[PDB]
């Protein structure tokens, strides 16, 4: 486990998972009574 | 560290590129700066700025980044 | 108890559904940490005995796309890819269990009016067997062990697999 | 009161009619008496034939109902049009000729709402009504 | 003659047309899983997902980045699974946001009904994608489109 | 030249800063 | 909803009441003008903000003003 | 069968048969032009169908008379079908 793996481990996270979770949670929050 | 030796000839690289959309031609086209992986060449002048300040090694930059993280906290 | 209630107040969204700092979250994370300790032991065994085919072969970018290329001009090894796909299997099982749980199984996301399980505290009663107490004890122990293993690997400089082997007494390999 | 048995102006149908919001929130109605069978324009689009006698029509907006009423008053000479608002509970309300007489002519009984006792030039400034409950009037 | 008011209501925002209110149209719509009668919200989702993942596998398999590779079919299946997971997440968030916890007895317009529907849709979608993957991997016709 | 241990220390400081940022965001949201 | 207000510069011409596509403005009795009538805005929850009342106003700057405020279904004129 | 909410439609297949014959029988009119060969439109369509069935998996090549014959024949057939339905249901 070297630092060279960090880009491949993180870019998919920061670019697909973080946006997806943020969008879902923000959707739930904005549309909520 | 290899830019502080010949700053007028070496291009300063900002950060590495990891884009799963790049083709092999794009990776080869972006592999520059004397490194062996696609990179972006900085246009901000931070290399010249830090060199003038007194930064010479990568450990100096890393220590500065640590201090700025601590200050942000 | 006080921490649980104050979190329920602060973040009603997560606490009402059982997410966040809750007994349900503790139980689920203990389950996953125990399974993870088992997975680390199994990968230690397989790597030591060479059961992973072409472990040191670098995946071909031409065949497996740009995803096969690592961060710094490096290539992902066959061993790393195999272990990642092994995790993918259980991750798909996980998504299916979360969205369509078995009728009898515990659910990841609890209903709005669900009754939270009683916080065990320092230690749940020592009910020896396949019982919700033993499960929580072993889950807490496994989670602590995961943290300890990572920190031993970083401090002593040994790999996580090497640390697991040394702890177990080199029985694995 | 509104009688829900009044026939309708034999419309042929349109896609401009009311939608689920009418069944969920509010549905307006307009009733008017016609001396003959004329052809009028629906506020939603298209032509319809009003009947000799009482005609009841359903719309989604008070503005549509009042546009139809204005068309009846000006184009034709029908001024007995009444407007109601119906909720899903069925609580019909009476709106347009509220006091039985159109608002354009004064009638005894009305109370002034929203009237101010100075010209617009006498309004206070937002600086004067800032961090206070005062009103710019 | 053929176009009339909807449900004999001249003032509803709809028209009764052959495409909208013909016998074939009504039979087809009433026999689709989304409307058929008797199906639990879970079975509706099962059928719909079975149907949808099946055709999802194809486009990825034959036009994805790794389409000219040996791993084209596996890559297509794994992209189908990813899209299915994303859409299941969409369904779940829509269910939690739109439907409140009142119980209308699983009518597909309830919290419980929609939860069952999304669970069934995920299961059926993954199953259909897997079935299409198996068929394509085992049949040459499907791999070559008849060439 | 930058070691994995150095990167891990940087990540730990980043995590601490993230926790403090969440705290500040909550306090401001109130 | 939008806040509709009337001021003493009103002359009772009633054109504001006649110009309103909804029924938001009505004429009431008054003694400050020759016509003896003043505009009033009792049904302000039905206002859409078109400012037709403002357009149909003959006094130097308007006796009737519409201040656009919070938006509702009726204010937005949403038939759906 | 209801073509709309409450409107019934016969949907008689004899109308289809009659329209097909009405377009096809005139189609037999031969022409010595290369496109038809020496035969009529319907016979040329049948001949092309047989010829390209003998070579099944290879579509008629672009420039083959098959495509033009198909398009013309089906344009006329659809026109006759529309007209025949009109006659049977309005003038019937
Ligand atoms: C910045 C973040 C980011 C990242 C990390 C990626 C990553 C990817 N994109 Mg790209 N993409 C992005 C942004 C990003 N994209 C944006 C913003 C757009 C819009 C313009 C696109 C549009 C796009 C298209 C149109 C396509 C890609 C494709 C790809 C793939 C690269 C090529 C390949 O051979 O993979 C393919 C090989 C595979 C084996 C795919 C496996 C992918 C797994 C299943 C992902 C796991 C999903 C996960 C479970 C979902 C969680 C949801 C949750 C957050 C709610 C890869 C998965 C290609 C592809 O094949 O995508 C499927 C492709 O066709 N992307
Ligand atoms: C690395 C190991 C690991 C693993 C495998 C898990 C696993 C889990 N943790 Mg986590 N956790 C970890 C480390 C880990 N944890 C650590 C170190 C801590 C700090 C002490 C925590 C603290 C913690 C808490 C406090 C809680 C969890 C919870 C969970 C569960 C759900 C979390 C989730 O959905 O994240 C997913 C995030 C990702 C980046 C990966 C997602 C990948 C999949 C394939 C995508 C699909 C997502 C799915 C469709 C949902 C989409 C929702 C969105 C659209 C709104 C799950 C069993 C929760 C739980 O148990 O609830 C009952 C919970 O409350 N964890
Ligand atoms: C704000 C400064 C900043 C910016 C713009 C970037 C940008 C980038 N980093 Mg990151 N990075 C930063 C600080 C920053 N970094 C710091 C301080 C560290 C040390 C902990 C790292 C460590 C790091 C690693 C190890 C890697 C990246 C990578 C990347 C790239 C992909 C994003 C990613 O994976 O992030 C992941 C980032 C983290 C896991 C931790 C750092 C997160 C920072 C502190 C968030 C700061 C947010 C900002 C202050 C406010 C947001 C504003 C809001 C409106 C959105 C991208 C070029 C990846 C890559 O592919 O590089 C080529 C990669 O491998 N970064
Ligand atoms: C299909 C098109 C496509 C896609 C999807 C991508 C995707 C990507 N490119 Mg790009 N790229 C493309 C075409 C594309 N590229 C082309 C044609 C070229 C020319 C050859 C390049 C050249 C190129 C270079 C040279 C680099 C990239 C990089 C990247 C990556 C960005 C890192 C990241 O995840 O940052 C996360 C994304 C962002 C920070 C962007 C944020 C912008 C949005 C609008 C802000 C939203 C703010 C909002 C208000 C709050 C957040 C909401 C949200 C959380 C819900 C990413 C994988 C970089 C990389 O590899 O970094 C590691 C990089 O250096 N690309
Ligand atoms: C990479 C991260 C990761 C990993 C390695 C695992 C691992 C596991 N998860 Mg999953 N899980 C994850 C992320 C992850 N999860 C996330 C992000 C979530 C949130 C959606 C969940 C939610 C979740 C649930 C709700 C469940 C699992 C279960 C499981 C198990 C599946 C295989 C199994 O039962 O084998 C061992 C059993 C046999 C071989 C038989 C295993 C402990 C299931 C489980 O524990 O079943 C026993 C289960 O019920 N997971
Ligand atoms: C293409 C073939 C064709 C054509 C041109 C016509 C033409 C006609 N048919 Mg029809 N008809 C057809 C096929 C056709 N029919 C078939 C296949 C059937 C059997 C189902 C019928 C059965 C039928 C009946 C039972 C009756 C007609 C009658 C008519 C007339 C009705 C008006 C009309 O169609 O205007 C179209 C005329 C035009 C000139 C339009 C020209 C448009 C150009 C091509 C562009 C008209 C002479 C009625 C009649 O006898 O009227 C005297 C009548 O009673 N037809
Ligand atoms: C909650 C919806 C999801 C929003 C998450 C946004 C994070 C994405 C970046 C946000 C950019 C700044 C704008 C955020 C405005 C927040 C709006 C709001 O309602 O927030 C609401 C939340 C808090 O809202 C909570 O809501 C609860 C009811 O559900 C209760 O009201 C709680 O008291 C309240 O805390 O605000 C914050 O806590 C924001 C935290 C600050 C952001 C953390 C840093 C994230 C930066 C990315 C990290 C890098 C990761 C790698
Ligand atoms: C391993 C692994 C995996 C995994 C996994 C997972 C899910 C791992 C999860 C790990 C987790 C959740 C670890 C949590 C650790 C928490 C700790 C150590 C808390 C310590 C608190 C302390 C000391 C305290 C205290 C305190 C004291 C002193 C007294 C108190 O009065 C006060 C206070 C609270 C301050 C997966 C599944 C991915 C598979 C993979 O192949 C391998
Ligand atoms: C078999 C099986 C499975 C299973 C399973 C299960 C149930 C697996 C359970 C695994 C468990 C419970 C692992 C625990 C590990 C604990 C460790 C490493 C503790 C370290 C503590 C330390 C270092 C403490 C230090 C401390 C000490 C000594 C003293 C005090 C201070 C300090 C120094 C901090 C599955 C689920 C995978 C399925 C499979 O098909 C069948
Ligand atoms: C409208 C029109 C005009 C011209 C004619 C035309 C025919 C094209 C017509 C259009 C037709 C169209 C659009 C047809 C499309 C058909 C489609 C998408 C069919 C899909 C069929 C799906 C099938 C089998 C799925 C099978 C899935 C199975 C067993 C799954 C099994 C499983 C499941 C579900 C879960 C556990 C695992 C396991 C056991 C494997
Ligand atoms: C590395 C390592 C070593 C051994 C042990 C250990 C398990 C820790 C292991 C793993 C560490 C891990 C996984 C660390 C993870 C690092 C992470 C999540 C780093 C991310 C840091 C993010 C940061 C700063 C974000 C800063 C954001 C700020 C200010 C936002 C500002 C704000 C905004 C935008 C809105 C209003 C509120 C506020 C706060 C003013
Ligand atoms: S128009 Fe201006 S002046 Fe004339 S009545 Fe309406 S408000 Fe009074
Ligand atoms: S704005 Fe339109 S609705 Fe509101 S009062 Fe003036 S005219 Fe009547």
């Amino acid at each position: 486990m070297t630092a060279a793996y960090l880009p491949s481990i993180l870019v998919p996270l920061i670019g697909l998972i973080f946006p997806g979770f943020v969008m879902g949670f923000a959707f739930i929050y904005i549309e909520q009574e | 560290e290899q830019w502080v030796l010949n700053p007028l000839k070496v291009k300063p690289v900002a950060h590495a590129i990891w884009d799963p959309h790049f083709g092999q031609p794009a990776v080869k086209a972006f592999t520059k700066g004397g490194v062996f992986y696609p990179v972006n060449i900085a246009t901000s002048g931070v290399y010249h700025w830090w060199y003038t300040i007194g930064m010479r090694t990568n450990n100096d930059l890393y220590a500065g980044s640590l201090f700025l993280l601590f200050l942000s906290g | 108890t006080n921490a649980i209630e104050e979190f329920a107040e602060s973040a009603p969204e997560l606490a009402s559904r059982g997410l966040g700092v809750t007994t349900n979250a503790e139980r689920w994370n203990g389950r996953h940490a125990m399974f993870g300790i088992f997975a680390i032991v199994m990968t230690a065994y397989f790597k030591g005995h060479g059961l992973i085919p072409d472990a040191e072969k670098i995946l071909d970018v031409n065949q497996w796309g740009p995803l096969a290329s690592a961060g710094q001009g490096q290539g992902i090894t066959n061993e790393r890819a195999i272990i990642l796909i092994a995790h993918v299997h259980v991750l798909v099982v996980s998504v299916l269990a979360a969205f369509a749980p078995f009728q009898f199984q515990d659910t990841l996301v609890k209903e709005k009016g669900y009754t939270p399980e009683a916080p065990a505290g320092i230690i749940p009663p020592f009910k020896t067997g396949l019982t919700p107490e033993a499960e929580l004890i072993n889950g807490r122990l496994a989670m602590l062990g995961v943290i300890s293993i990572i920190m031993a690997s970083i401090f002593t400089g040994n790999s996580v697999i090497d640390v697991v082997n040394l702890g177990l007494g080199k029985i694995l390999f | 009161t509104l009688n829900l048995q009044i026939p309708s102006p034999t419309f042929e149908g349109s896609t401009g009619g009311w939608l689920r919001a009418a069944e969920v929130e509010e549905k307006y109605a307009i009733t008017w008496t016609s001396g003959k069978e004329q052809v009028f324009e629906m506020p939603t689009g298209g032509a319809a034939i009003m009947r000799k006698g009482e005609n009841l029509l359903y719309l989604a907006r008070k503005e549509q109902c009042l546009a139809l009423g204005t068309q009846l008053k000006t184009g034709f000479k029908i001024t007995d049009y009444k407007i109601y608002r119906i909720f899903p509970s069925g609580e019909v309300q009476y709106l347009h000729p509220k006091d039985g007489v159109f608002p354009e002519k004064v009638n005894a009984g009305r109370i002034g709402v929203g009237n101010v006792s100075h010209s617009i030039g006498k309004n206070l400034n937002p600086s004067q009504i800032k961090f206070t409950n005062k009103s710019f009037n | 003659q053929f176009v009339k008011p909807y449900n004999d209501d001249p003032f509803v925002g709809n028209l009764a047309t052959p495409v909208s209110t013909s016998s074939f149209t009504r039979s087809f719509l009433s026999n689709l899983p989304a409307y058929r009668s008797g199906l639990s919200p879970l079975l509706r989702g099962l059928e719909i997902g079975m149907t949808h993942g099946y055709f999802l596998v194809g486009p990825f398999y034959k036009l994805g980045p790794l389409r000219n590779s040996d791993v084209a079919l596996i890559s297509g299946l794994f992209s189908s699974i990813g899209l299915i997971i994303i859409l299941a997440a969409c369904l779940a968030i829509y269910g939690v946001v739109s439907f409140n916890e009142d119980d209308n007895t699983d009518s597909l317009q309830t919290s419980r009904g929609w939860k069952q529907f999304t669970s069934g849709w995920l299961v059926g979608s993954i199953g259909g994608a897997s079935f299409a993957y198996i068929l394509i991997s085992n049949i040459v016709f499907l791999q070559t489109s008849g060439l | 030249m930058i070691s994995d241990t150095q990167i891990f220390v940087a990540l730990i400081l980043a995590l601490v800063s993230l926790v403090l940022a969440i705290r500040l965001g909550t306090a401001l949201y109130q | 909803s939008h806040a509709v207000k009337v001021y003493d510069t009103c002359i009772g011409c009633t054109q504001c009441v006649r110009a309103c596509p909804c029924d938001v403005l009505e004429m009431v009795s008054w003694d400050g003008c020759k016509a003896g009538q003043i505009a009033s805005a009792p049904r302000t929850e039905d206002c859409i903000g078109c400012k037709r009342c403002e357009t149909a106003c003959p006094t130097d700057f308007l006796s009737v003003r519409v201040y656009l405020g919070g938006e509702t279904t009726r204010s937005m004129g949403l038939a759906y | 069968f209801e073509i709309s909410d409450g409107v019934e439609f016969d949907l008689n297949p004899l109308v289809l048969a009659i329209s097909f014959l009405g377009w096809s029988l005139p189609g037999l009119l031969p022409s010595n032009i290369p496109l038809y060969g020496g035969k009529g439109l319907t016979t040329a369509l049948f001949a092309e169908i047989g010829e390209h069935l003998q070579t099944f998996p290879a579509p008629p090549p672009i420039g083959d008379p098959f495509w033009v014959i198909l398009f013309i024949w089906h344009s006329g057939l659809f026109a006759t079908m529309i007209f025949g339905t009109i006659g049977y249901n309005g003038y019937g």
